[PDB]
């Protein structure tokens, strides 16, 4: 399919836990790119 | 002399560092007392389809 966020049922197995235990309320991506023009 | 000392951080963080395990030979066909990994139980270990 094209752009639609897809209907079909999947399931998501585990990668792995981490002991951190850190106060965290957020979070941002990180994307590759130059500034005045780039192609991607 | 040269000192060392080993001192320690703890009840702060789930523990991380500690000792190594014992480990033993399995057998099959036999009741025994089994402690895998997590699981303390007791019976007769075959083989698995």
């Amino acid at each position: 399919l094209v752009r639609d966020l897809p209907q079909g049922f999947s399931a998501l197995e585990p990668l792995v836990d981490l002991p951190i235990g850190i106060n965290i309320t957020r979070f941002q991506t990180l994307l590759a790119l130059s500034s005045s023009g780039w192609t991607a | 002399y040269r000192v060392v000392v080993l001192s320690f951080e703890l009840l702060h963080a789930p523990a991380t560092v500690c000792g190594p395990k014992k480990s033993t030979n399995l057998v099959k066909n036999k009741c025994v007392n089994f402690n895998f990994n997590g699981l303390t139980g007791t019976g007769v270990l075959t083989e698995s389809n």
